[PDB]
RNA sequence: AAACUUUCAACAACGGAUCUCUUGGUUCUCGCAUCGAUGAAGAACGCAGCGAAAUGCGAUACGUAAUGUGAAUUGCAGAAUUCCGUGAAUCAUCGAAUCUUUGAACGCACAUUGCGCCCCUUGGUAUUCCAGGGGGCAUGCCUGUUUGAGCGUCAUUU
RNA sequence: CUAUCUAGCGAAACCACAGCCAAGGGAACGGGCUUGGCAGAAUCAGCGGGGAAAGAAGACCCUGUUGAGCUUGACUCUAGU
RNA sequence: GCUUGUGACGGCCCGUGAAAAUCCACAGGAAGGAAUAGUUUUCAUGCCAGGUCGUACUGAUAACCGCAGCAGGUCUCCAAG
RNA sequence: CGUGGAGGUCAGUGACGAAGCCUAGACCGUAAGGUCGGGUCGAACGGCCUCUAGUGCAGAUCUUGGUGGUAGUAGCAAAUAUUCAAAUGAGAACUUUGAAGACUGAAGUGGGGAAAGGUUCCACGUCAACAGCAGUUGGACGUGGGUUAGUCGAUCCUAAGAGAUGGGGAAGCUCCGUUUCAAAGGCCUGAAUGCAGGCCACCAUCGAAAGGGAAUCCGGUUAAGAUUCCGGAACCUGGAUAUGGAUUCUUCACGGUAACGUAACUGAAUGUGGAGACGUCGGCGCGAGCCCUGGGAGGAGUUAUCUUUUCUUCUUAAC
RNA sequence: GUCGAAUUUGGGUAUAGGGGCGAAAGACUAAUCGAACCAUCUAGUAGCUGGUUCCUGCCGAAGUUUCCCUCAGGAUAGCAG
RNA sequence: AUAUUGGCGAGAGACCGAUAGCGAACAAGUACAGUGAUGGAAAGAUGAAAAGAACUUUGAAAAGAGAGUGAAAAAGUACGU
RNA sequence: UUGACCUCAAAUCAGGUAGGAGUACCCGCUGAACUUAAGCAUAUCAAUAAGCGGAGGAAAAGAAACCAACCGGGAUUGC
């Protein structure tokens, strides 16, 4: 927010990294279940609380 | 029923004294070998107004007699004590305004 | 306005996030965690909560030493190395 | 690929000293060449290299500081039994071996008897 | 343009990119990427090709 | 008479009942006794040639060593496939290590990647100042040690 | 500016079954029962007579050996004193 | 003329209107102090270095809160004829 | 009569088709129900004798899940307003550009920040979903790029306030307390480091991105960062410090009546003084920027007619 | 309505549920206040509403007696299988 | 000798059969809600095997129509019945 | 003057130990009300729930200041 405390520039950090479709590989895998990455995450729906 | 206002006064909180720009405590010269045998001389260096007090507060400096410091004391003035005068404190001392 | 009006005011955070337990339970004025409990020296756990227990418990995490000792035990907690097939 | 866990044994120190360097040397350069180019799988091998060389140069080390404490009463305790916080507390096989002189005579005069019953 | 150890600050980052590429090192700025990786700025002294240097390290 | 509406059939929709599946749950029994200041439980952030999870791990980062095993791993790539071999492997086993930032959590803090002090060592003229590296400084208590305090107190003074 | 008509988009209330009357008797004010009036597809804009319309297990009232806020020389206690 | 800063002042109170870090100064006289020399680093000039975290963009009839791209709510600076 | 399971038995049925399901098809039973054909189906299933229950639904404003009529209906009408052409595209009332018409009218629909969000910023790709019409556009989707400081903040200080410590309560989780009924230390010097000097000593710490506070400016630069980068010019703290200059034979400066002046001009313990450092209102003087404005030197608009015209450039940083 | 003060307001900070806070409305204390929100005791008790799942065959009632802080409930006798 | 809804390792049942059985047979104490304590889901099944529909054709395209695979497409990742 | 003693301190003195987690069972402390009584106060719920301190693999109890009153019996625990 603005000017920003260390541990939330990294808490936003991760959460950065770990918005991406699914990798379209996983989805050849044998015995593979995942169709796509349901954990996906936007700012404009839901907030992240710090 | 409900606890009174008069009760909930004793815990500080909202009713605690608003102390902040007070000058500090009016206290006397502490009792000693100086006042309890002989007198002290010191100066009233100003007289100054308390908040949320009344009556105004004069401000003594005295010099240390144990060691070479000057020592200041906090004073509630009374009525014709005045900026430079000599306040004389002990058994010894004078029958004059200002003198403890 | 006790409703959407009076909503537009929240900017201020009751909590932090806990240095010990991750949650965003630390009351910033109280200095105090909500859920785990820091700074006190225990954590904070109670009967009634059962489900805030198992939530919390041994093996929720990540055992990174309890989850071996059981091997460890299973055989003597065995000295030295292995000795091989030699010849 | 890479080293070998044997093989580094018999090396020197100062060797495997300079083993290191110039295996961070390459994996360095390799992390260049890695983003010039559609992957490089091969980076793998020497990271893990990495981890061997600097386990036995750890080896070496700790095994010649057991060596210089060794038969003394008081060891760093890095290289103490582990075990069991409960375990390691607990009475040596002496302390509990102890026995009052009124009792030692006891389990002497009179220790149990193996005996039967024939008919 | 290097990305950098999180934890080495300005002076470790000189020490090692004089040390390592062989270099005088002018002045050096750190920021922190948004991915939680710093990325150092190092500037080469005028004795030196930045340019040259970079794919003497074997990118260009 | 159409349209429309209603009822029935056929096919098509809608939806996921029913049937059959079951690496799950549930309950009974049997055996065993091992968490932590040697840093646990739990947390944070990271770690893969290409991963967001789950899982595993800790800058030696889906793992390093040891032992067994005897050729795979497999989504594509890659390899050295280093196969009569100290040797494949997301294998089994585990006795050796590593183990970031933390946490009873230990120099002090902590909505801060904030701030002191000690020791060793390296570089910048360098006992002092700056910097890199390495190791350090919590509490109560016990036993011991060394150093102290008290006309509480016995001797010696001379 | 709506409403209205059109392209596109497209909810909700509510819903035993339903929906023309007069009388009769009837739980003493019927859409349905009985006796009469009658009775012709499919519909649009309006309307506020009815649907004892919708909204919410009536708050009024009584009942309950059901509460709660409150008061007091009710019953029984109690911190302080 | 507008905004704004400063200089000199007048009035108001049973209201008389923060603290600490920090910085310079004075009084004092402990002390070191020269001749073939010893003095001063508050005068000039010259040498080297200064770590760590934040730094984007919205700040609102679309980027915050109010289930939403909601006619609501949310502190402040600049201000032409 | 019927359902899940259990012992026994038909050496029961079945991939040559079990179970289920669908049948305005058949038969049996008063009935619960039973049986058969046909279709669809894919791996199990039934008769009799017994055992056993989480054993039969239409309702409970029942539970969960799914679906209707209402109905292409209510609606999609606040915030003055749109129009022509081109380009792009399979596709344009909605995108881009041009033109015209307008609005906010600086207490703004302008230019920045605080809390808060967390990549929304920028660029390329791109339209299934979302943007209650649309979409070639987007704060969406996909892939990448991006935030550089000794001087701006944090960091330091203390504020209300919070909070360890000797301690005293409380069965205890814990409570009180912040200088208190405590043996509460950490500086500068010499003799490379201990003893001898010696002063001084009521007192952890947390608590302000609007309070206090060491110190930077202009110009240029990106798709996106800048008081941060580049170019130039500075300053502050911290070290080192040499030369110049100053002072002394009257050792620790000279001058002025004095207010005070000068490039410097020794100063321990200790004491003290000052700046930090502060309300509110009212006018009055002065400055800066803005406003208005003349000459002149450029550029631009209008010019049937009129206007020595209307608009616009003429700037100056901290140090 | 008020608009230079009992003015409006940011942030920091303090007071917590029989408690707080209240220029007093039982007002406010996170859309919650004549006792907050969360979990547990708890499947709280209910003489009171509501519902209570297949078929056939035979028999077949009571609203009365007495007692009851009994009158919307029981005990009791009667009717019934 | 006794206790044991925990830990570790086992063997079982006239238990439950995806609205059942633990809340969770699944990236389940997850996605999401709340300032917070806490609250807390949904969701198993193509086929023996992807053989996951080459190719032609209309279409801006999503797709359609041929045509192929297969025991079956009356199994086409909207997948058993 | 010098040497012990008692008491009481300090040290980053030399060696250690306590904390926290878990909590089905176990030893204690603390401690309800819903509820039943067809009302309700004792009583009941219950020496229970919640809260607190301490363990082990079991804990605890135990070799009798016991039980009995018998011709006596003989640590404790459990059925
Ligand atoms: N309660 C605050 C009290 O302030 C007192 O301090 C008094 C003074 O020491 C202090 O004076 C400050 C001075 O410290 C500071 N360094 C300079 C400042 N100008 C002075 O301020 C004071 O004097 C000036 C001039 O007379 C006035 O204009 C101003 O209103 C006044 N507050 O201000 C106070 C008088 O107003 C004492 N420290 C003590 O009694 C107490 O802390
Ligand atoms: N966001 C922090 C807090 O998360 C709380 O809830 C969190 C938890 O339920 C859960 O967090 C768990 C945590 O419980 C558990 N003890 C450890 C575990 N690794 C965490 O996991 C979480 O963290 C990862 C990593 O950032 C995220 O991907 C994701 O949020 C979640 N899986 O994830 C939730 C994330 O929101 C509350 N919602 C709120 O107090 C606050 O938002
Ligand atoms: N001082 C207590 C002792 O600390 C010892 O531990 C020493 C180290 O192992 C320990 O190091 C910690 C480390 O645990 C941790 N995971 C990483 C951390 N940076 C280190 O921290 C150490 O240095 C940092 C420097 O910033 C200090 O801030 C910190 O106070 C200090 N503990 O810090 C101690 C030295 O300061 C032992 N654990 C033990 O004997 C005892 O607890
Ligand atoms: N005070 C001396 C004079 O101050 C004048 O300026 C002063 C005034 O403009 C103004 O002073 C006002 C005064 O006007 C008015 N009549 C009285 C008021 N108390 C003063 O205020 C002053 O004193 C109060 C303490 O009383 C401080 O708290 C305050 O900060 C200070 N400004 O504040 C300035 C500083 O005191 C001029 N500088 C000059 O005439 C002269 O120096
Ligand atoms: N806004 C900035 C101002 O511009 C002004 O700029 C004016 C001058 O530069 C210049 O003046 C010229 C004059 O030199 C020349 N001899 C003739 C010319 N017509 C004048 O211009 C004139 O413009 C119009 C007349 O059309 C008048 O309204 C205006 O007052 C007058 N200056 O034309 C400008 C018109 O305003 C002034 N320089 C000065 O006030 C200031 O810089
Ligand atoms: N059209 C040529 C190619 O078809 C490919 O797709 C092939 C199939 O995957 C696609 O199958 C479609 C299916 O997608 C969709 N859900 C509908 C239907 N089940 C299938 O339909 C197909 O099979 C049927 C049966 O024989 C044919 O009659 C029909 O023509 C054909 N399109 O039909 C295509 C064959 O005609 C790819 N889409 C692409 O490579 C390209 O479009
Ligand atoms: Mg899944
Ligand atoms: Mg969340
Ligand atoms: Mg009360
Ligand atoms: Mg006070
Ligand atoms: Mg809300
Ligand atoms: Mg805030
Ligand atoms: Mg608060
Ligand atoms: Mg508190
Ligand atoms: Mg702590
Ligand atoms: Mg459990
Ligand atoms: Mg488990
Ligand atoms: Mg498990
Ligand atoms: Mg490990
Ligand atoms: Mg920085
Ligand atoms: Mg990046
Ligand atoms: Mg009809
Ligand atoms: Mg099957
Ligand atoms: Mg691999
Ligand atoms: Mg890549
Ligand atoms: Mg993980
Ligand atoms: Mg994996
Ligand atoms: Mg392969
Ligand atoms: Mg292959
Ligand atoms: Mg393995
Ligand atoms: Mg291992
Ligand atoms: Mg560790
Ligand atoms: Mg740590
Ligand atoms: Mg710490
Ligand atoms: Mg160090
Ligand atoms: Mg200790
Ligand atoms: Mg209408
Ligand atoms: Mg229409
Ligand atoms: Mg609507
Ligand atoms: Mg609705
Ligand atoms: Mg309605
Ligand atoms: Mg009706
Ligand atoms: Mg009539
Ligand atoms: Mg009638
Ligand atoms: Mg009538
Ligand atoms: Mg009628
Ligand atoms: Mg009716
Ligand atoms: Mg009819
Ligand atoms: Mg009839
Ligand atoms: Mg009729
Ligand atoms: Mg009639
Ligand atoms: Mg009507
Ligand atoms: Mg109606
Ligand atoms: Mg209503
Ligand atoms: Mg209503
Ligand atoms: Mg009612
Ligand atoms: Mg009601
Ligand atoms: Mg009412
Ligand atoms: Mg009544
Ligand atoms: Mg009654
Ligand atoms: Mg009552
Ligand atoms: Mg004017
Ligand atoms: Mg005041
Ligand atoms: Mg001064
Ligand atoms: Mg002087
Ligand atoms: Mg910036
Ligand atoms: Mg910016
Ligand atoms: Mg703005
Ligand atoms: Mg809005
Ligand atoms: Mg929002
Ligand atoms: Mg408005
Ligand atoms: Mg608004
Ligand atoms: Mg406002
Ligand atoms: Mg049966
Ligand atoms: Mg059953
Ligand atoms: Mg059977
Ligand atoms: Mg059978
Ligand atoms: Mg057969
Ligand atoms: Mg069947
Ligand atoms: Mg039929
Ligand atoms: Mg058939
Ligand atoms: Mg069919
Ligand atoms: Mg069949
Ligand atoms: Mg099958
Ligand atoms: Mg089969
Ligand atoms: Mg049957
Ligand atoms: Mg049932
Ligand atoms: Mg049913
Ligand atoms: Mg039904
Ligand atoms: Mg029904
Ligand atoms: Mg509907
Ligand atoms: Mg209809
Ligand atoms: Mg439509
Ligand atoms: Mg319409
Ligand atoms: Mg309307
Ligand atoms: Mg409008
Ligand atoms: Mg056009
Ligand atoms: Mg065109
Ligand atoms: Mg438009
Ligand atoms: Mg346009
Ligand atoms: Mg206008
Ligand atoms: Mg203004
Ligand atoms: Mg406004
Ligand atoms: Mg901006
Ligand atoms: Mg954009
Ligand atoms: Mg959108
Ligand atoms: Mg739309
Ligand atoms: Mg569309
Ligand atoms: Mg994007
Ligand atoms: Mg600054
Ligand atoms: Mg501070
Ligand atoms: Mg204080
Ligand atoms: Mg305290
Ligand atoms: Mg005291
Ligand atoms: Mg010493
Ligand atoms: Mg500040
Ligand atoms: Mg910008
Ligand atoms: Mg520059
Ligand atoms: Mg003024
Ligand atoms: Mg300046
Ligand atoms: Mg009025
Ligand atoms: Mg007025
Ligand atoms: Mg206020
Ligand atoms: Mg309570
Ligand atoms: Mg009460
Ligand atoms: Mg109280
Ligand atoms: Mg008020
Ligand atoms: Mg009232
Ligand atoms: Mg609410
Ligand atoms: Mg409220
Ligand atoms: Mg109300
Ligand atoms: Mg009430
Ligand atoms: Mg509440
Ligand atoms: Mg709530
Ligand atoms: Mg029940
Ligand atoms: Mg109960
Ligand atoms: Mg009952
Ligand atoms: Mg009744
Ligand atoms: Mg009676
Ligand atoms: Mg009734
Ligand atoms: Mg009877
Ligand atoms: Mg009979
Ligand atoms: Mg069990
Ligand atoms: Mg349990
Ligand atoms: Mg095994
Ligand atoms: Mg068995
Ligand atoms: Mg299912
Ligand atoms: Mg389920
Ligand atoms: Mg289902
Ligand atoms: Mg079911
Ligand atoms: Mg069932
Ligand atoms: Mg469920
Ligand atoms: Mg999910
Ligand atoms: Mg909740
Ligand atoms: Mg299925
Ligand atoms: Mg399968
Ligand atoms: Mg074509
Ligand atoms: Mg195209
Ligand atoms: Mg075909
Ligand atoms: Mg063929
Ligand atoms: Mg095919
Ligand atoms: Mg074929
Ligand atoms: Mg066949
Ligand atoms: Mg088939
Ligand atoms: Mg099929
Ligand atoms: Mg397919
Ligand atoms: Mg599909
Ligand atoms: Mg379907
Ligand atoms: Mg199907
Ligand atoms: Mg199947
Ligand atoms: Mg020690
Ligand atoms: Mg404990
Ligand atoms: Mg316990
Ligand atoms: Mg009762
Ligand atoms: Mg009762
Ligand atoms: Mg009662
Ligand atoms: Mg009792
Ligand atoms: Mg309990
Ligand atoms: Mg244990
Ligand atoms: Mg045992
Ligand atoms: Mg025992
Ligand atoms: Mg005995
Ligand atoms: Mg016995
Ligand atoms: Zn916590």
């Amino acid at each position: 927010a603005a000017q920003k405390s260390f541990r939330i520039k990294q808490k936003m950090a991760k959460a950065k990294k770990q918005n991406r479709p699914l990798p379209q590989w996983i989805r050849l895998r044998t015995n593979n279940t995942i169709r796509y990455n349901a954990k996906r995450r936007n700012w404009r729906r839901t907030k992240m609380n710090i | 029923g409900r606890v009174i206002r008069n009760q909930r006064k004793g815990a500080g909180s909202i009713f605690t004294s608003h102390t902040r720009l007070r000058q500090g405590a009016a206290k006397l010269r502490t009792l000693d070998y100086a006042e309890r045998h002989g007198y002290i001389r010191g100066i009233v260096k100003q007289i100054v107004h308390d908040s949320g007090r009344g009556a105004p507060l004069a401000k003594v400096v005295f010099r240390d007699p144990y060691k070479y410091r000057l020592r200041e004391e906090i004073f509630i003035a009374n009525e014709g004590v005045h900026t430079g005068q000599f306040i004389y404190a002990g058994k010894k001392a004078s029958l004059n305004v200002g003198n403890v | 306005g006790k409703g959407t009006p009076s909503f537009g005011k929240r900017h201020n955070k009751s909590h932090t996030l806990c240095n010990r337990c991750g949650r965003r339970s630390f009351h910033v004025q109280k200095k105090t965690c909500s859920s785990c409990g820091y700074p006190a020296a225990k954590t904070r756990s109670y009967n009634w909560g059962a489900k805030a227990k198992r939530r919390h418990t041994t093996g929720t995490g990540r055992m990174r030493y309890l989850k071996h000792v059981s091997r460890r035990f299973k055989n003597g907690f065995q000295t030295g190395s292995a000795s091989k097939a030699s010849a | 690929a890479g080293v070998k866990a044997y093989e580094l044994r018999t090396k020197s120190k100062e060797q495997l000293a300079s083993q290191l360097v110039d295996l961070k040397k390459e994996l360095a350069e390799l992390k260049v060449q890695k983003l010039s180019r559609p992957s490089l799988p091969k980076i793998k091998t020497v990271r893990k290299s990495i981890a061997c060389v600097l386990t036995v140069i750890n080896e070496q080390q700790r095994e010649a500081v057991r060596q210089l404490y060794k038969g003394k009463k008081y060891q760093p305790k890095d290289l103490r039994a582990k075990k069991t916080r409960a375990l390691r507390r607990a009475l040596t096989k002496f302390e509990a071996s102890q026995v009052t002189e009124k009792q030692r005579k006891k389990q002497i005069a009179f220790p149990q008897r193996k005996y039967a019953i024939k008919a | 343009v290097f990305q950098v150890s999180m934890k080495a600050n300005k002076y470790q980052i000189k020490k090692a990119v004089k040390e390592l590429y062989e270099v005088d090192v002018l002045k050096v700025n750190t920021l922190v990427r948004p991915n939680g990786t710093k990325k150092a700025y190092v500037r080469l002294t005028a004795d030196y090709d930045a340019l040259d240097i970079a794919n003497r390290i074997g990118y260009i």
